[PDB]
């Protein structure tokens, strides 16, 4: 079929709202009713773009899915179906397909409501954004504020432990049911001594959680960060970043699976804030991905004045 | 001792 958004109009746009904190599971959602001017034909299409400060996906990632977000059918005003419709991952456009309704009917009118998140890797710091929509040719203009919960959390004090971590996709459609974490080691960048980190796969019960970490199951990269005021509050990192230097090679036996549903990092005594990218995997028993990971250290000078801090991830699904 | 947490969301 061929685009037609010069024959769809929207209106009634509205944003749920436009202050949220993405680390807290924040979100927004946006909806609007379209008519379709002209007489259009089933296989027609319609998109939406989002800007760059959005995204309509989120933390669930569809990387294993040909990259394509599928979303619930579009309905008229009456109920049926109107239009099937598909999210783009790399080019964050909509594309709403007309179906065989369309074909003995004229003034078509539907409406649709649908999530949407912060793009973690566009807006990595709190802040203030261009959140300008467009629909069928047409701009929606809006801003949004993230309030990001900082990534730099710790044991209050200057040898204290100190980490954070974010699950930042999991991909819930393919059947792989993988997930990417990024974990900061040491964000407050002090000098601490005898440093281990633990990625659990669970927090509290095993039994409670269905993530899986284990050698087969977990892949660890490691970064070393040069200038820490550089990093995201999204938790959002790139690993060609040229602020990062990975060090995934030395650690190749400093990493250990000794514990079940856990994987053992051995720092020793570090003055820089590392990055590790977790690629998981959670199993198919249906219980939530809830992932805890802790820094424990002693002073770097006294070996004593021990400390330990821990951080909790587990994510939420919005629908439309 | 001490700690905290975030959370994320998608569809």
């Amino acid at each position: 079929g061929t685009n037609v958004n010069d024959k769809v109009t929207a209106s009634n746009f509205k944003l749920e709202k436009t202050t949220f904190d993405p680390n807290q599971s924040g979100n927004t959602f946006m909806a609007a009713n379209f008519t379709v001017t002209d007489k259009v034909k089933s296989g027609d299409y319609f998109t939406a773009k989002l800007p760059d400060s959005l995204t309509g996906n989120g933390d669930v990632d569809y990387s294993n899915s040909n990259n394509t977000m599928p979303i619930a059918d579009i309905k008229s005003t009456n109920g049926d179906v109107v239009a099937k419709a598909t999210y783009d991952i790399l080019t964050k456009t909509y594309t709403f397909v007309f179906t065989d309704y369309v074909n003995n009917k004229e003034n078509i009118n539907g409406q649709f409501s649908l999530p949407l998140f912060t793009d973690r890797a566009k807006a990595p710091k709190s802040g203030t954004y261009d959140a300008n929509i467009n629909i069928a040719d047409e701009m929606f203009n809006n801003k949004i504020t993230y309030n990001y919960s900082s990534p730099i959390a710790g044991i209050d004090k200057p040898n204290g432990a100190n980490i954070s971590s974010q699950i930042i996709g999991v991909d819930t459609a393919s059947g792989q049911n993988t997930y990417k974490q990024t974990v900061f080691v040491n964000p407050k960048q002090r000098v601490l001594g005898n440093t281990w980190v633990y990625i659990k796969g669970y927090q509290d019960k095993i039994e409670e959680s269905s993530g899986k970490v284990s050698a087969t199951d977990t892949k660890l990269r490691i970064f070393e960060v040069n200038d820490t005021s550089k990093l995201s509050e999204s938790y959002y990192a790139d690993p060609n970043d040229s602020n990062l230097k990975e060090v995934t090679d030395q650690f190749k036996n400093r990493i250990y699976y000794e514990h079940p549903n856990v994987a053992s990092i051995k720092f020793g005594d570090i003055t820089k804030t590392y990055v590790v990218l977790v690629e998981g995997h959670y199993d198919n028993t249906g219980k939530n991905l809830k992932t805890q990971v802790i820094q424990e250290n002693v002073d770097p000078v006294t070996n004593r004045d021990y400390s330990i801090f821990g951080w909790n991830n587990e994510n939420v699904v919005r629908y439309g | 001792s001490s700690g905290g947490g975030s959370s994320g969301g998608g569809h």
